[PDB]
């Protein structure tokens, strides 16, 4: 089986990276090399092979990834992350039924600090006829992924009616997105005007409110 | 170019049956062992079988040892994955993914289809828009999208302006409300200025129920 070490990697532009993995026993094949491989899969995509054969780098794959390892520990080593690196890493191993992969090592992207756009939709008449209206709450474009949303009616605290949908990191900018939520059935919406949603982010020094008028029409 | 393409799955209730299959493209099919891989809802990955060239070689895991069977025509460049009582740990994403001749599993991986297992039933989701009338408009761009509420099974498919807005494209993972249907929104940045000319539309499409729908969205 396998072991991969570290879960999470933060790494900066420019540095290296070091993932390893651990098979429970010596894997080796009919001596026809150790049949451990790594694997990359960005977000939204199917995983890719990057090293095979513990060292041999897959066609297409850049240099600045390598393999190497012995016995049971195996490492693969990025010497300088770039932008497109981001994403989660699993070793295989292929020596040994049943073939076994590790758990994986999310590597993510750290960069300068950014300030997420909040923002605030009011539910459409379209689905308040239908009755239950949801007023979402987008925390467009920020880092670290560290946001605190606060639901504020009038100036109530509700603890209940929202969820959160928090993207993956995006190379285009390395930053992360959010979405909250708020599920209400007409009635409750229908009761208050003002609706706000509450901002708290580590590049945010003063938490950001964001409220609406409610209305129809 | 060398490509695979599964299909066949969708919502299957426990102890069910289903045959997913994977159609090769760009190389000699009849040359490789083929593979299939699954990934669970926590991303966990798995290997789930393989079968040599002649097809009367093949493996699998205990886990799904008995219940599934791979097998290929090699006369149609198809590889098949039997799913025979289906358990709801059998839920996952399955690819179909061939290796090389040098020493290598998984060199080319397909797009995947997903397979449900539940009791749970089939809903059409219901494509709202967002409205950004004016508590958004920062300035200069403003933020705008559909609201894909209450479907099940996943996936459900968003697009905008068919593919003629790609970029600024934020379109979230869905989540599993209480009601047991799934919810997700996709959210798209734009300038104030494009308003009126550029026509935005979100093209929602949930298979799983043949539901194809449009949606044009405005200031
Ligand atoms: C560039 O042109 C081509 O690539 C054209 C295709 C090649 C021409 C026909 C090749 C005919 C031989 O095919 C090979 O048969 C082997 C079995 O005899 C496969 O290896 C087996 O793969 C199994 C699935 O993973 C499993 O790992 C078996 O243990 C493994 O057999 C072992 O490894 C062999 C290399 C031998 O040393 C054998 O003694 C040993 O038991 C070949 O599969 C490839 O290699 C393995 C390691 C794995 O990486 C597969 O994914 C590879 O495809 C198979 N060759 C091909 C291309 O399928």
């Amino acid at each position: 089986l396998m072991t991969q070490i570290p879960v999470s990697l933060p790494v900066s532009l420019g540095d290296q990276a070091s993932i390893s993995c651990r098979s429970s026993q010596i894997i080796v094949h009919n001596n026809g090399n150790t049949y451990l491989e790594w694997y990359l899969q960005k977000p939204g995509q199917s995983p890719q092979l990057l090293i095979y054969k513990v060292s041999n780098r897959f066609s297409g794959v850049p240099d600045r990834f390598s393999g190497s390892g012995s016995g049971t520990d195996f490492t693969l080593k990025i010497s300088r992350v770039e932008a497109e690196d981001l994403g989660v890493y699993y070793c295989f191993q292929g020596s040994h039924v049943p073939f076994t992969f590790g758990s994986g090592t999310k590597l993510e992207i750290k960069r300068t600090v950014a300030a997420p756009s909040v923002f605030i939709f009011p539910p459409s008449d379209e689905q308040l006829k239908s009755g239950t209206a949801s007023v979402v709450c987008l925390l467009n474009n920020f880092y670290p992924r560290e946001a605190k949303v606060q639901w504020k009616v009038d100036n109530a605290l509700q603890s209940g009616n929202s969820q959160e949908s928090v993207t993956e990191q995006d190379s285009k900018d390395s930053t992360y997105s959010l979405s909250s939520t708020l599920t209400l059935s007409k009635a409750d919406y229908e009761k208050h005007k003002v609706y706000a949603c509450e901002v708290t982010h580590q590049g945010l020094s003063s938490p950001v409110t964001k409220s609406f008028n409610r209305g129809e029409c | 170019e060398v490509n695979l393409v599964e299909s066949g799955g969708g919502l299957v209730q426990p102890g069910g049956s289903l045959k997913v299959s994977c159609v090769t493209s760009g190389f000699t099919f009849s040359d490789y062992y083929m593979y299939w891989v699954r990934q669970t809802p926590e991303k966990r990955l798995e290997w789930v079988a393989y079968i040599s060239q002649g097809g009367d070689i093949t493996d699998y895991p205990d886990t799904v040892k008995g219940r599934f069977t791979i097998s290929r025509d090699n006369a149609k460049n198809s590889l098949y994955l039997q799913m025979s009582r289906l358990k709801s740990e059998d839920t996952a994403m399955y690819y179909c993914a061939r290796g090389l001749d040098d020493g290598a599993w998984f060199a080319y991986w397909g797009q995947g289809t997903l397979v449900t297992v539940s009791v749970a039933s089939t809903k059409g989701p219901s494509v709202f828009p967002l409205a950004p009338s004016s508590k958004s408009t920062s300035g200069g761009t403003a933020a705008l999208g559909c609201l894909v509420k209450d479907y099940f099974p996943q996936p459900v498919t968003v697009s905008w302006n068919s593919g003629a807005l790609t970029s600024g494209v934020h379109t979230f993972p869905a989540v599993l409300q209480s009601s047991g249907l799934y919810s997700l929104s996709s959210v798209v940045t734009v300038p104030s200025s494009s308003l009126g000319t550029q026509t935005y539309i979100c093209n929602v499409n949930h298979k799983p129920s043949n539901t194809k729908v449009d949606k044009r969205v405005e200031p």
